[PDB]
RNA sequence: ACCAAAGCUAGCUCAACAUACUAAACAAAUACAAAAAUACACCAAAAUAAAAUAAAACAUUCACCUAACAUUAAAGUAUAGGAGAUAGAAAUUUUUAUCCUGACGCUAUAGAGAUAGUACCGUAAGGGAAAGAUGAAAGAAUAAAAUAAAAGUAAAAAAAAGCAAAGAUUACCCCUUCUACCUUUUGCAUAAUGGUUUAACCAGAAAAAAUCUAACAAAGAGAACUUUAGCUAGAUACCCCGAAACCAGACGAGCUACCCAUGAGCAGUUUAAAAGAACCAACUCAUCUAUGUGGCAAAAUAGUGAGAAGACUUGUAGGUAGAGGUGAAAA
RNA sequence: CUCGCACACGCUUACAUCAGUAACUAAUAAUAUACUGAUAAUUAACAACCAAUAAACCAAAACAACACUAAAACGUUUAUUAAUUACAUUGUUAACCCAACACAGGAGUGCACCAAGGAAAGAUUAAAAGAAGUAAAAGGAACUCGGCAAACACAAACCCCGCCUGUUUACCAAAAACAUCACCUCUAGCAUUACUAGUAUUAGAGGCAAUGCCUGCCCAGUGACACCAGUUUAACGGCCGCGGUAUUCUGACCGUGCAAAGGUAGCAUAAUCACUUGUUCUCCAAAUAAGGACUUGUAUGAAUGGCCACACGAGGGUUUUACUGUCUCUUACUUCCAAUCAGUGAAAUUAACCUUCCCGUGAAGAGGCGGGAAUAAAAAAAUAAGACGAGAAGACCCUAUGGAGCUUUAAUUAACUAUUCCAAAAGUUAAACAACUCAACCACAAAGGGAUAAAACAUAACUUAACAUGGACUAGCAAUUUCGGUUGGGGUGACC
RNA sequence: AGUAAGGUCAGCUAAAUAAGCUAUCGGGCCCAUACCCCGAAAAUGUUGGUUAUACCCUUCCCGUACUACCA
């Protein structure tokens, strides 16, 4: 979004101008997930895919600031969890193929506690944190019973 | 505020259905077509355009139906006729001289030699004679009748070449269409609709036309008697 | 002698410190037409701010104007500008903690709009006030103290003659002499402008060069600069009210223009007629004249008129919103 | 004397009983539906709230027998389900609502015009002026812009412009303006929200106005189409001079020039620049009026329509008849105002006034200056010459490097819609043709000598529906901004 | 009033290389006239200045043309 000068002359009229990227419809193949996604991609994205020598490499090498897409972050998080968990569901019939796929991306392996928070926004993380910490209140009957037992054992050991 | 179109009925029924006027207002609520509104209240009859439609898929053969009555349809400029056959009834557009107690044959079997052209029969363009007047032209096989439905309008078949028929529309423009499309032989009813005279300004209001605006616009370059060559033939046949 | 006058509190303003920042109240009911316990869902959204202005016009441009992380300097320098108006950095530098926080700020036409966003004016967004005074005790109202001083009246109407007064005079007039006041103009008593009168409130502001006074002086200044008598500090300065407009975002079709729904009216008379025919009411428009002109009425009353089975009147409710809507074009 | 009861919508206790009103509210008093305090009230049968799905059914309301064109609100039955269980919740008053008011205004339906609901005059006198009503001698438009108004009149005819009913500037114009049936031009071969649940006898963008007789000539320019030549005026628009010529007049004719064609039919001193009160006849005692003719109207004229006619008109003009206070010429009598008495009590305005006449003077029209005249002070009721009267910071006119609306052949130029090209993107195909033997071999078919290359292009060529990006072209629509000065007031001419 | 604007053979036009057509004059063709063919003559409104003239400017004269508006 910006302005421009007609005829590229400074003394000319000032004009509002919007430049839009040219969008294309392509379906891409990811080796980690073995699924085809029909994703609106640009010619620059395909060039970056070739530059990284792989669709999975492009997602796993480009950082968040370079990707600028929530789908990309979720796509990375899905594959990052796949590597850390080492899920046998990638190919239940070809264990040899499973080893080959994860061998090439062995440099991107991250621990489990790190691989499930890479594609989350601020709002999504808070909901996830609340869900893990969602605990029903402990009844005061249970608290008081433990308190009474401690006193009884304390009195028992005092005699 | 977005409005809802009155065309919500899903099942075909011969009985008249309720109808709401628009007045030129689109779904937004603004005027898009001027000079429409304030007409007499009307009911809509469900018109079956596809002449060839068997009751069941068990017997796809040609079937023959009977005409019960010919009525007046407020919506279109022609006259519609009630036609019953088997276990269903249909409203179809009546030709020039369709009357009560008449039998109409619907068929699709393309025969080599010919088939005699009757005033009500619907046959594919491949079996009709060269010099036949037709109406309710089906642009594509199974699409349905779209062309030549106004009062007194009849198209004439011209020739059939390499398994393809060429017809002449009422606008004197040649149209190319596959010979397997169904068409109806004859001229549409109410022939003298063009000769009808409106006696007063009020009769226009009854039909539903509002008076034109009073702004005086000077004529531009578009006006004047324009002589233009006939546009080339419109063909719906997809050449592989 | 009436009308009036006087009071000093209510609270407010600007900071500082500071926890770290949508208060108080939530028993029940609150986004059905909010404050109405209770039924098969749809749910949601973003697109650079523009212009009034300055350049004495106005088209490129016009500080602050959403998002800076500060202070002493580099500096109003390099640069960017119809090279005009004006816009304007950085490299590189400087900054010792806590208490000492209160007032050469106002006192009911001031200070917040506030006793209050309440009355009240608007369909709505929105606009938005005036208003308090006794004493220690009024469980001292045959109650008490205080100025009796604004315009306006009363006590007390007026007696030839004149910008209303002055010179005077034994004596108020009588006599003599004097063309109201500001603004605006070559020139105004002008019959040119403004003011009934009273109280309260209401309009000159900036320190580059300079002049005056003083400190120290070839050096001055409590860093950063200026210097061939100069440097540092003080004092001396440049108003108020008013347009038609322009741009952005909201709120309005309960009046009116048109349309979509759903309803309701047209008696008698004349004609084979429910024929945009005819006579004439209800009903709907408003031709002509007279009253009315701060009126009964911010468009009416009286008489008289045109249509009155239609392109007709009419109730309820919904739709189109300003670069537009709508229009049997009257801008 | 007559807008009465009730419901809906709205208002929200203003309603009812009792008491009080010195003061507040009523534009006054009595007094209390309207102001204050206390207490009390509208009871459901009426009204609101008050099932879903599948299937059969082409056949109007108007006393509806049966029909018309504009084709029409208004449902029953069968099947599968539906908590089954006295008493649920809510609206019930009024003299009322919207208009700043207890306003002569605005306000839907049912039934009556009354059996119901209300009070034009606070008390006097009986002046002028003003408003409303009745009557009139003789004359009957002599009034006047006009027969406006009024009338014991309530009729007849001609013309102009529109055909007609209808519509518009709410609040100065209701018309000759707009619309309209008719005619004509133009653009479009078609599907799920307009047009349309349609399909060229259809639907939009316009012009002109029924009917009848007609709508002449012109593509040079502009515009549009074709997007090339070209084609289009019921597209914007246009549709001529000079000189001579039949005794005189007129000019059939002729010479010559320019044009895309040179105004044809018709009508005509008109609603038609000026000349203009053209000329003439009829109407009148008298005609700048009205009708009928003459007619270059050098600026009438043919769908920006010409011309003629029926019907129609709260449009505009003229004539006759009848009526009358319009008028010669005013008068009498009533009501509301008016004047006196009692109650309540506002507005524009106001420098101070102890506020005269005349002539002269003067910022050029003096109650105030100068020279003279007049002159006890006050109240009430009248007439409008002056106070350059009061009202609105003049609408006219000019100025302002002050605004805005409209139009385009002004300057600058996007977005958006549509047309076209290039690029991006996707896809398709690819390894190539003009001898002739003159000699002469060969049974043919051909051959050899006298050419049989290279190359296709270092990729090339073409197609591409729907969406859609960047950069250009054309058009529509539209955005920004201005429109110099001097001038014996501005414009115009001229000047700088 | 102002401004605009033009004059050319007898007539009308185009060029300033003063031409073309017609008219006029003479001759031929025909019975005669006209047509037709052949030959000749003919002009830059006016004054002054434009090296010198002409197309130009100026003066005189005729005639043509537009406009004369807001109150
Ligand atoms: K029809
Ligand atoms: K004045
Ligand atoms: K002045
Ligand atoms: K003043
Ligand atoms: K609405
Ligand atoms: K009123
Ligand atoms: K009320
Ligand atoms: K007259
Ligand atoms: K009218
Ligand atoms: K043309
Ligand atoms: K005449
Ligand atoms: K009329
Ligand atoms: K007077
Ligand atoms: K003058
Ligand atoms: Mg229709
Ligand atoms: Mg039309
Ligand atoms: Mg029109
Ligand atoms: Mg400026
Ligand atoms: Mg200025
Ligand atoms: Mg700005
Ligand atoms: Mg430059
Ligand atoms: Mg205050
Ligand atoms: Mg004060
Ligand atoms: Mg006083
Ligand atoms: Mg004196
Ligand atoms: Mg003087
Ligand atoms: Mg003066
Ligand atoms: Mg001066
Ligand atoms: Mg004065
Ligand atoms: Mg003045
Ligand atoms: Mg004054
Ligand atoms: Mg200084
Ligand atoms: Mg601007
Ligand atoms: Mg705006
Ligand atoms: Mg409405
Ligand atoms: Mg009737
Ligand atoms: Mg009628
Ligand atoms: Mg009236
Ligand atoms: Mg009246
Ligand atoms: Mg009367
Ligand atoms: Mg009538
Ligand atoms: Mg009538
Ligand atoms: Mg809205
Ligand atoms: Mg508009
Ligand atoms: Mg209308
Ligand atoms: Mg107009
Ligand atoms: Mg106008
Ligand atoms: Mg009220
Ligand atoms: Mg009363
Ligand atoms: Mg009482
Ligand atoms: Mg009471
Ligand atoms: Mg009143
Ligand atoms: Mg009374
Ligand atoms: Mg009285
Ligand atoms: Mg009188
Ligand atoms: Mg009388
Ligand atoms: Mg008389
Ligand atoms: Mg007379
Ligand atoms: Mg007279
Ligand atoms: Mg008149
Ligand atoms: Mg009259
Ligand atoms: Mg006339
Ligand atoms: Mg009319
Ligand atoms: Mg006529
Ligand atoms: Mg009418
Ligand atoms: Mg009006
Ligand atoms: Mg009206
Ligand atoms: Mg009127
Ligand atoms: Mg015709
Ligand atoms: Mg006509
Ligand atoms: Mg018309
Ligand atoms: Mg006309
Ligand atoms: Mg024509
Ligand atoms: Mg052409
Ligand atoms: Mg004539
Ligand atoms: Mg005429
Ligand atoms: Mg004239
Ligand atoms: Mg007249
Ligand atoms: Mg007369
Ligand atoms: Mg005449
Ligand atoms: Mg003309
Ligand atoms: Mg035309
Ligand atoms: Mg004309
Ligand atoms: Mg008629
Ligand atoms: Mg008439
Ligand atoms: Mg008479
Ligand atoms: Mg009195
Ligand atoms: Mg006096
Ligand atoms: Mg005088
Ligand atoms: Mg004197
Ligand atoms: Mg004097
Ligand atoms: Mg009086
Ligand atoms: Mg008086
Ligand atoms: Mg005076
Ligand atoms: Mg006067
Ligand atoms: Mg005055
Ligand atoms: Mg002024
Ligand atoms: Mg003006
Ligand atoms: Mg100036
Ligand atoms: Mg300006
Ligand atoms: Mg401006
Ligand atoms: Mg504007
Ligand atoms: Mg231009
Ligand atoms: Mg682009
Ligand atoms: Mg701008
Ligand atoms: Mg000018
Ligand atoms: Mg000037
Ligand atoms: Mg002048
Ligand atoms: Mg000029």
């Amino acid at each position: 979004l910006g302005h421009r000068y007609v005829n590229n002359d400074k003394l000319s009229k000032r004009v509002r101008k919007v430049w839009k990227p040219q969008l294309f419809q392509r379906e891409l193949y990811s080796e980690i997930l073995d699924k085809r996604f029909t994703v609106t991609v640009t010619m620059r994205t395909l060039d970056l895919i070739d530059q990284a020598c792989g669709f999975d490499f492009y997602i796993l090498k480009t950082p968040k600031e370079d990707l600028c897409s929530k789908f990309g972050m979720d796509l990375k998080r899905g594959m990052l969890l796949r590597l850390a968990r080492q899920d046998p569901q990638l190919h239940p019939d070809d264990p040899a193929r499973r080893a080959a796929i994860y061998d090439r991306y062995k440099a991107f392996v991250i621990p489990e506690a790190e691989a499930e928070w890479v594609g989350l926004t601020l709002d999504e993380a808070v909901e996830k944190q609340r869900l893990l910490e969602e605990k029903d209140p402990i009844p005061l009957f249970k608290i008081f019973v433990e308190e009474l037992l401690g006193q009884l054992q304390q009195q028992a050991l005092s005699e | 505020a977005t409005s809802v179109s009155w065309k919500s009925r899903t099942k075909y029924t011969v009985m008249p259905v309720k109808m709401r006027k628009s007045g030129g207002r689109n779904h937004t609520g603004q005027i898009q077509v001027h000079g429409i509104g304030g007409g007499h209240k009307q009911r809509y009859r469900m018109i079956d355009f596809l002449r060839f439609r068997p009751e069941h898929e068990s017997k796809p053969g040609p079937f023959e139906e009977k005409v019960i009555a010919v009525r007046y349809d407020p919506c279109r400029s022609a006259d519609i006729a009630l036609v019953a056959g088997g276990n269903r009834k249909r409203w179809i557009i009546a030709t020039e001289n369709m009357k009560a107690g008449d039998t109409v044959l619907n068929s699709d079997h393309i025969g080599r030699m010919a088939v005699a052209a009757r005033e009500g029969d619907a046959h594919p363009l491949g079996a009709l004679p060269v010099g036949t007047l037709i109406n309710n032209v089906e642009s594509e096989p199974g699409r349905g009748a779209q062309y030549i439905r106004a009062a007194g309008t009849c198209g004439v078949l011209l020739r059939k070449v390499n398994g393809t028929a060429i017809i002449q529309l009422p606008s004197k423009r040649q149209m190319q269409v596959l010979e397997t499309c169904i068409a109806t032989v004859g001229r549409v009813s109410n022939v003298d609709h063009n000769k009808r005279v409106i006696g007063k300004a009020g009769r226009n209001r009854w039909l539903g036309k509002r008076p034109n605006s009073g702004l005086w616009q000077r004529k531009g370059g578009w006006a004047g008697r324009k002589i233009r060559p006939l546009p080339p033939m419109k063909s719906y046949v997809k050449l592989p």
